[PDB]
Order: C-alpha cells, then structure tokens, then sequence
C-alpha cells in the first residue's frame, strides 16, 4: 500500500517490440508499469548516495578578530608598516588620518594609517563534489500484488530494492513467482554532478550549482588546505570604519548562517550528516519485461466465500482498493474478480493487481482496480456467495484527460526533454518531439537562466504582449506560443 | 551579503520541495509592496518619468514597473 | 530499544504523564501504543500514536480521559491520564508496531512502568 | 466485541495444549490475531502474527491456528517454562481499536 | 590471428573521459585462451547500431591478470561500452557532453 | 579491509615456499601487486613488481603468483635468507592509499 | 640515490619532520612515499607526493596529522608529524616510485629514521 497513496503516481501501459518501456523514476513520485500478460509492477527511487566526496571549498560564515594592530606614518612620508601585514593569517586595510602636534606627529595634514586584525574561523560550510560514477541509485521494485507487504517495514520480503550504479548498465532482480525484472538506468543523465556541489553548513546540506557556489561572497579556503587559517576573501566577513578620518578600527561582521539559509532559498535540501544520501532527482531506466510472468497461473479458481474485510476505497488516483479474505477451500487460488454493470453484460473496468490469488486463505489480500467512470459493480467470487458491490466514480473521461494533459505539461516542466522519456515506446514521433524539446530547452535554458518566476512572468506577458501586435500572423503566433509558456513556466517554477 | 544572491535560477529544481520556496515566492513582491507603501513619493516621480519617456502607454507601463521595482532592488 | 520512565506514585484524582523513550529509528517508521495491566490482571489498550503524524486514537475505555503524545525533538511518547482513581492502578506499558491499519505486532515491548493510585 | 479466551491451561511436558480464543466477526475472523504470554511481573512477549507466523527467535513448538470467527493457539513439546498467562491480540474493526482476550495461565505441573 | 577471448572482463579502473573527446577504460580479463582479442564496441542501448570507434584498434589480453586500458571515441549523445562476450558481457553507459 | 597474510611461515633448505596475500575486489585482483622482503634492521626490498615480475636485482629462484583475488611469492630453492618478515602492498581503490599486509615473518629451519 | 634524515629522539605531544633529499632525476621523475614501520610492527604507508607537482595526498588514518611537502630549490622531501604519542613511535622510510597512478614499485629506499617517542 505503498505506490497506492503517494498522489505522485503514474501508470504506464503495455511495453514495445522487444518488451522495454521507458520510465523515468523520481524520489518523490511512483512508477506502475501494466503490459497485457505480465504482472504489475510498482517502482520508486527511494535514495540516491554519492560516495567519497571530495572538499571543492571551505567558506567562512563566523570569524572572530584578535591581535589586532595598528600603524601610522606622518603626511609625505609614505604608508606605515606592520609586522603583521606580512602575515596572511591578518586582515588589514590602509586609510587617512589627519595628524598633527597634537596627534603626536610632525607636520599636519593627513598621514596614513594600517589596521590589522587576525582573522579566524568559528564556523565554516563545506563544498563537497562527487564524480557521477561514484553515485548509487536504490530502486525499489515490488510486484504489484495483494500479499501482505511485509513483517514490518525493517525487512519486507514483497518489495525487492535494486541498487543502480554507472559501473554496470544492467540490473537484475529476481522477483520470486514473477521471473525477472531488468533494469537498465542511466545515472550518468539524472543529475549532472560535474556543475552540482554538495554544501553542508551546520548538520544541513544543499545540492547546489557548482558557478553558485563558487561565486559566493564569503571567505573560502581551496579544499586542499588543510591549514585552516589561510583565508581568501576576508574583508567579505568585516569592516574596517574610519568615521572621522581620526581613527581606524576593524570589527568583524557577525555570523552569516542566516544570510547563507536566506541565500540557500532556491536549493534542494540534501542530508550529509552520515553517509552524504540525497533524495531529489530522477533516473531514467528502461524496463525490460522479457522475463516477468504473471505468478500462480497454474492455480484453477477460488470456489469458496469471499469476505470483504476493509470497505472498498477509492485511491488519489481514481482506482479502488479492495481488502477481502477467503473463507473456502483449496486455499492456494486464483481470486475470481470483474467490474461489470449492473445486468453483468459488459466488463466496464480493468484490475489493477491482476491476476490476484489468496495464497494462505487467512491473509486478505489487498485487490486494487481501476472502475470506469459512473455506475460500476465490483463482482468477487464465484455466485455461491458472490459479492456484487456497486461503486459510483466521480468524474468524467474529459476531466480525466484535462488532469492527465495538466500532468503531462507538469512532468515537461519539471523534466525538460527527459519527459519524452517517460513511458515512452522507441517511437518515431517521441523522438523527434524529445529532438525538438533539446532543441528548444537549450534556447529557454540559455535566455532564461538565473532569473525569478516573477521576472519569468514579466518576460512572457512583455513577449505575448509583443505577439498580440505583432504584424506578421506567423510571427504573432509564435511570440504568443512562446510567451504563453514562459507564463506557465513561471507559474509552475520554484518547487 | 551572501543573501543578495539567492539561488533561485540555476536550473536544478526536481519535483521535490526546495529549501524556502513557499515562504521566499512572494517576498520579493511583498518587499516591493512595502517600500511603495513607505516611499509614496518615489513612485509618483517614477510615474511620470514613465510617462514622460512614452510613445505607448506599453512603454510607459514597463518603463513604470522596472522603475518602481529596481528602487527597492538597488538598495 | 525502547525505554519508559520509572515507577510511579500517584493519588485518586491525579493526572500522571508516562513516558516512553525512542530509538530514533522507530520513531519515524514505527507506531507506538499503550497497554495497562492492572494488578493481577489481564491486557488492556489504552491507544497509539505514530510519532511522525501524531494524530493519536484512543479505546472507548479512555476517550477523554487520556491524552498520547510524541516528543519530535527528543523521540519520546508520553502518555497522560487524569482523572486517576483506584482502578486506574496498574502497570503501564509502551510497545511498536508496523504503524500500518493492519498490523499490531508488539515486538519490542517497553520494560513498563507502575502507577499506584491510592488515597495515601 | 470482546475476545473470550479460556482462564487457565494445563499441561504435562511434552504434551502440547491448545488455548482458543473467540471473538464476533468484526473482532475476529476479520483481523489477524496476535498471541502473547505474559510471565509473572514481565512485559507481554510477541508469539505469533498473522494468525500462524512466529517471528524470528520463537520455537517451532508454537503453532498459530486460525478459525472463521474464532482462533486457538497451542503449545508443542510443553515445557515447565511455558508456564505463563497467554493473551490474544486483535484489532477489531467495531470498537475501533485493538482488543485483548481474558488471558490464559497455563498450568504446568513442575512440583 | 588471434581468437576473441570469450571470457569475463572486470573494469578495475571506471570510464576516464579525456580532454580530446574519447575515454579510456582499464579492463582486466579472468578467462581462458589469454592472448586473446578483446570484443569491445561502443553501441546504442538497443546494441543495434556501433556509434564510436575505439582508438586503441585490436586490444588484446596478453596475460589473464594483466590490466588493459582501451582507449576510444564514443559518439556525442548516450553511447554504451560493451566489453566481453553474453557470459559475463560488461555494459558501461557513458555520455558526451559536446556536439 | 586490509590484505590479510599470513602472519607464520616456515620452511626448510632446498625447498620451495610460497607466501599467500588474499585482498578484496579493490585491495587485490583489482591493482598489481607488490610483495616486500623486509630482514631486521633493514628497510623493506622490492622482491616482485607489477604482478609477479621480478626486479633485476631479486634472483631468478625469487617469483611471485598472482589471482583472481589472491597473490603469491615463490621461492626457488630455500635457504636461511627467506627468514624475514614479508608483506604484500597493494593500492586500495575504496581505501584510496597503499596498503601493505599484515607482514608474514618467514621462519627457516635448520638451526 | 635517495638519503634520509638523521636520528630524532623527540617527546610526546610534539611534532617531527623528517627530511628525504633525493637526486634531480628522482625529484622531477618519480614519486616519493612515507611508509612508517612501528616496533615489531608491519609497514604502514603514510603519503607520498609528485615533487615536480606537490600534490601531496595521505592515508585516511592520517588526515591532520601528516603534512609531506617537498623543497624543488634543495630537492627535498619533508614529512611532518603532529600529535606525537606512544603509538607514533616508529621507523620511517622515503621510497622512490614512478608518478603513475597504478604502479607503487618501490626500487629505491632510504635508510630510515628512528622517531623515539621516548626519553634516554
Ligand atoms: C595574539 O595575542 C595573544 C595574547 O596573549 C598572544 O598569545 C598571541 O601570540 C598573539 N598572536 C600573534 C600572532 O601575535
């Protein structure tokens, strides 16, 4: 009951020549796979762990000033000098201040004047990066069945977890009563982890752009120093002030993890506390279903009573669950199930967990189907005590396909040109639509990197504006296209 | 500040939650919304700097709103 | 792996607040539930609570009278029960389970803890 | 609504017994059933889930036995240390939580 | 004039891309027939159709436990190196971030 | 972990012997293997670099095996020379640094 | 080809840096590592580093503790210990080995130079 409920679900159908479907698998969301004569499937990324990371940067986010020291030279005799300035461990900064017979000095005007201060580090955020064959995939396959799932969910014997790495393009499970499932997932294209540092400030962690990251306005350290004390950038992190031009002190700033937390805003948040795993991403595979057959064919029927245990739910997804319990014997058996109408003419909706069997006869088994939309009755058993209970489903076929054209145009939004990817059979047209979508994802990605959704928005009513009266009809088209896009990329960025 | 530069456009951003997405999509308009409020003054100016700067009441809406928006912006 | 608070003493009309510690681990995947036995007695559910959503559910025996709640910050289970008399005397245990509508499998078993409620 | 289970059992070692455990539909027959044995002074201990499955570290001796509406457990190869107060555990769908059974304090005759 | 090895290859150092568009790999060999001919190809993921061509032309195993590193150009897009033969065949993915 | 080896090793004169450095997927069968004669008092000696290829300077009666998962040093004949501690180094992927073995002292009967 | 550093008796808590000056051929051709050899111990590979390149890189146990610099001016090769203690005692050895990153053959050794952590 696992892929049922996460409402990040999708259902791909039937396999191509060869018996491969494309699916891309994101943490978040579920993949169940349905192909006529072969059993169902639910897949899930469930963790992503990068391995022996390796120190880009250090930042510095809270540094305290010590020693300091000061200098000065009387006007026209130069710059003052201070031991220190010659140690890179201290900031300085050179200014003005007016002297005099009064200051101590000779003659008047202003001389110049050195503060230094030792800088040190209190707290520091590491930039960590990972080469993308060091990076493991676990994939959860678990055939779509109405066994109980599990003891608990330490140990559970029905889900099979795969893990997926760049060393080896092949993966096996074997998947006990169904045969074998393969894997065969692209790691290498998911995320990009040459431009991505993994940044962990104070038992947080971020995936972030590498240029970001490196562009940051804080102190930092090579990764390789392993000194800690030699800084690059510390004026970022203090102040030197001079308000009369009488005086030269340096004080240092104050700790920047919340301006960091607030610079952080657009970022994913990772965990690198123990073991540097991250759960956001996707991972496309090809499911080879060659070798997957449905389990307890050579089971006849269940001629006994059914018992509906748990009242039939109606799933995020616009599917049913039933739990029943048999109750008849010869207790390894094949559930007799169908979604008719009321006169039982016509099979009106398909199962979900096909070919469902009771294996022990005293654990229920949970049944799951997709009714049509109206008036359907779910008929359970054989008519000695067949069940027959009606359901209604709230909803029509034309909203269903505005809900799955909406999800469609989200998953592009989200996956750019791997969407075409997703559930896809080795078509022509898919193709040469993923082509296009490179294409054009390229210019968008160019044109429209590192700007808000409010300037997103702003851009794509200035372009559908500028198509509107526009005097080519073509180029009106166009411009209107392109800025109706940009206006629902807008709305459905930063996420 | 670090904050200055948030990381809002790299590109990066899966299906999962980002860090202050919910909270931080609105603050740059609420930020805008208060510093009109506070400096009525400076809108006016913009207002008709725009419309001075026209040819099309297009032009002078965007020239208006990128005013009234950079202010704050710049600081 | 799952430790409960020290024996107890109360008095007739009390409120007394148990309290279960957590291995981290099965806090966020497990659920936890409350058992009394009184003296010399038999098993009694009281409720349960799955520490991440932390909405609890309670026997008809003690709706109202109960109150279980998890510590996110610390991964500990309390249970409170006021109103507290003669009967309400017995040990008190914390136990987890699959957090799934189905199952109830107490395998780990908290050691328990003993409240007493008497007029003195 | 509520599980009914024999007070106490007896046994001589090596002689298995069996403890029932009956319930309503809703109660049982419907839900699967726990087994415990609680020994003086001693938290419950978990003997059987899904109304036959032992979990690891549980001797085969047990055996989880499952009715219609009604449900027994037994005890192979009786020993002296078996001696204890049996409960059975199972959510029942009416009262909307999860019911104990009276217990059973079987009896071994160790003096 | 030598055989393929029909044998199973174990990459003992991963993919290395270089800085002028191909990749080396260092495969070691635990089979039979030692100096034998390495079946390397860089496919497609159906293995329908050869996209690269192996700039190391006819890797051979001159000693069982002696390391191998082929050099060679795969094709811009996704490509896949295939090492060995069906018992034990290694699939590596790789992909090229130029046009 | 690191390459376990055997920590005892004897052997008499005229005989030959044979010293076994068994590694991981990334300790050994997965880097050449070097293997060390190291006699009290002395810095270690290169006995068989690469796999099992012996410097010019070891003679011919030195050799080294090398395996799937495992390597090996052959002695040609035997004499109260090999009584030394030997190891064998090998780089560990996943350690990511040269890691000898536990060092096998040699022992040569005779005295 | 390649000589060591003479003898240093040193005192717990303190740190040590042993020196190795190799020939120019082994400074700008090969390799050079730090294998420390405790009593009655086997041999530990501490570090190495390319002099030409300076990149110096060390084993996991000795993060923060070892620091393997090398002198292209004298064309030497220094190890610096920090934390010294009980367990530190031992024999070190510079070894020269080619600048690849599969081949650790070391041909040519130093003599070593006995760190006492001790007081005579
Ligand atoms: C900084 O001042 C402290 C104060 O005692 C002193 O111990 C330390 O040596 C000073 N550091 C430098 C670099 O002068």
């Amino acid at each position: 009951m696992r892929c049922i409920g996460i409402s990040n679900r999708d259902f791909v159908e039937g396999v191509s020549g060869g018996s491969w479907v494309d699916i891309v698998l994101e943490h978040g969301s579920c993949v169940t796979t349905m192909a006529k004569n072969k059993p169902t499937l639910d897949f899930e990324l469930i963790k992503t762990e990068a391995k022996h990371p390796a120190t880009l940067r250090k930042y510095c986010i809270e540094a305290k000033l010590t020693n300091t020291t000061t200098a000065s030279r009387c006007p026209t005799q130069g710059e003052p000098s201070l031991n220190e300035e010659q140690d890179k461990r201290f900031v300085c900064k050179h200014s003005m201040v007016d002297r005099g017979w009064g200051n101590g000095c000779g003659l008047f005007g202003k001389g110049g004047i050195v503060t230094c201060a030792m800088f040190t580090c209190k707290k520091n955020m590491e930039g960590k990066i990972v080469q993308p064959e060091n990076l493991e995939y676990t994939i959860v396959i678990t055939p779509h069945s109405g066994e109980e799932n599990a003891v608990g969910q330490d140990t559970g014997k029905h889900g099979k977890e795969i893990k997926v790495t760049p060393q080896s393009s092949i993966t096996e499970a074997e998947l006990t009563g169904y045969g074998t499932v393969t894997m065969e997932c692209s790691p290498r294209t998911g995320l990009d982890f040459n431009e991505m540092v993994l940044l962990q400030m104070e038992n947080k962690a971020w995936l972030v752009h590498r240029q970001w990251f490196l562009d940051l306005p804080l102190p930092w350290l090579p990764g390789a120093d392993t000194q800690g004390s030699n800084w690059i950038q510390k004026e970022t992190l203090v102040t030197f002030k001079n308000p009369h031009a009488k005086k030269q002190d340096v004080v240092v700033l104050g700790s920047q993890e919340g301006a960091m937390h607030t610079a952080l805003t657009g970022a994913t948040e990772i965990q690198m506390s123990s073991g540097n795993l991250l759960f956001t991403g996707h991972l496309k595979c090809r499911l080879r279903m060659d070798k997957l057959q449905l389990k307890g064919m050579s089971y006849s029927m269940c001629t006994g009573k059914f018992k509906v245990v748990k009242e039939i739910a109606e799933t995020q997804h616009g599917t049913i669950v039933i739990r029943v319990q048999y109750e008849g014997d010869g207790s390894p058996c094949k559930i007799p199930f169908e979604i008719m109408d009321l006169e039982k003419r016509h099979v009106l909706g398909r199962l979900i967990t096909v070919n469902p069997i009771v294996t022990e006869k005293d654990s229920p088994v949970n049944i799951e189907a997709e009714p049509p939309f109206g008036d359907s009755y779910i008929i359970i058993g054989v008519e000695p005590g067949q069940l027959k209970l009606s359901w209604f489903k709230k909803g029509s076929s034309i909203g269903q396909m505005f809900e799955t054209t909406m999800r469609g145009a989200k998953r592009m939004a989200i996956l750019g040109d791997t969407a075409w990817d997703f559930g896809s059979l080795g078509g022509v047209f898919t193709s040469i639509g993923k082509a296009l979508h490179q294409v054009f994802g390229a210019i968008y990605g160019a044109a429209f990197s590192g700007v808000s959704w409010t300037m997103k928005i702003l851009i794509g009513v200035v372009i559908t504006w500028i198509g509107m009266n526009s005097r080519s009809t073509s180029l009106s088209v166009s411009l209107v296209l392109v800025g109706v896009v940009t206006l629902y990329l807008g709305v459905m960025v930063q996420a | 500040s670090v904050a200055l530069v948030p990381h809002v456009g790299m590109g990066l951003e899966t299906r999962t939650e980002t860090w202050m997405s919910s909270e931080g999509a609105w603050k740059h308009a609420q930020r805008i919304e208060t510093w009109v409020l506070r400096h009525p003054g400076f809108t006016i100016m913009a207002a008709i700097l725009a419309y001075t700067i026209g040819t099309t009441y297009f032009q002078r809406v965007l020239i208006f709103i990128l005013l009234t928006a950079v202010a704050p912006s710049m600081t | 792996q799952l430790v409960e608070s020290g024996a107890e003493v109360k008095k007739p009309g009390s409120s007394v607040k148990v309290s279960c510690k957590a291995s981290g681990g099965t806090f966020n995947n497990y659920a936890i539930s409350w058992v009394r036995q009184a003296p010399g007695q038999g098993l009694e559910w009281m409720g349960g609570i799955i520490p991440i959503f932390g909405g609890a559910n309670y026997a008809q025996k003690f709706q109202g009278r109960v109150t279980i709640t998890a510590d996110r910050s610390t991964s500990t289970v309390y249970m409170e029960l006021s109103g507290l008399r003669s009967e309400d005397t017995a040990v008190y245990y914390c136990a987890r389970r699959p957090q799934s509508i189905f199952d109830w499998n107490f395998d780990l078993w908290g050691r328990g803890t003993l409240v007493t409620v008497s007029s003195a | 609504s509520v599980l009914t289970q024999p007070p106490s059992a007896s046994g001589t070692p090596g002689q298995r017994v069996t403890i029932s455990c009956s319930g309503s539909s809703s109660n049982v027959g419907s839900n699967y059933v726990y087994w415990y044995q609680q020994l003086p002074g001693t938290a419950p201990k978990l003997l059987i889930y899904r109304n036959n499955r032992r979990p690891s570290g549980v001797p085969d001796r047990f055996s989880g036995s499952k009715s219609g509406t009604s449900a027994s457990l037994a005890i192979s190869g009786l020993r002296s240390e078996d001696e204890a107060d049996y409960y059975c555990a199972t959510w029942d769908d009416s009262l909307s939580g999860l019911v104990f059974g009276g217990g059973t304090k079987l009896t071994v005759l160790g003096q």
